[PDB]
C-alpha cells in the first residue's frame, strides 16, 4: 500500500525497539519488581513476543 | 486513512507523469499531415494559377 | 477525510478527463488533417477537370 513507509518510518520504530529491550534489560535484572500491569494499553505483538 | 492517501498521490503523480511524457511523445503523424497538406494546398494554388492563365491566354486568342 | 477525499478525487478525475482531452485533440488533428488532404485531392481533381474542359471548349472556339 505505501512502498516506502519502511524507509522513512526510521526514527519512532528504532526508538520503539530500544525502549523493549530496555524493558528486557530491566526485566533480566529486576530482583525485586514482580508485579506488573499492561491492560487496556497498545503493546505490539513483536513486542509480546 | 494515511495509508490511502499515500498510495492515492504516488498513483496521481505517476499517471500525471506518463500524461506529461506520453503527450511529449506524439508529435509526428501530426507534423507529416501538416507538411502534406501545405505542399497540397501550394499545388491547389498552382492549378488555379494554371487555370486563370489558361483562361486568359485562350480569351486573348478569341 | 471524506471532504479531502472527494476533493482528491474530484481533481484527479478532471485531471484525468482533461489529459484524455489533450489526447483527443492530439489524434483528431491528425483526423483533421487527413481530412483537408481529402479536400484537397477532390479541389486536385475538380480544378484538373475545370483545366481539362475548359481548354476543350477554348480549343474547339478557336
Amino acid at each position: 500500500a505505501n512502498p516506502n513507509f519502511f524507509e522513512t518510518n526510521k526514527d519512532a520504530i528504532e526508538h520503539n525497539k530500544q525502549i523493549i529491550e530496555n524493558i528486557c534489560e530491566v526485566l533480566k535484572a529486576a530482583d525485586t519488581l514482580l508485579y506488573y500491569d499492561f491492560r487496556f494499553n497498545n503493546i505490539s505483538k513483536t513486542d509480546a513476543k | 486513512f494515511k495509508n490511502e492517501k499515500d498510495r492515492l498521490f504516488s498513483i496521481t503523480s505517476d499517471m500525471t507523469r506518463q500524461y506529461k511524457q506520453m503527450q511529449d511523445e506524439l508529435l509526428n503523424q501530426v507534423n507529416d499531415l501538416n507538411k502534406t497538406v501545405i505542399e497540397k494546398d501550394e499545388e491547389i494554388k498552382k492549378k488555379d494559377q494554371q487555370i486563370q492563365d489558361m483562361t486568359k491566354d485562350y480569351e486573348y486568342k478569341l
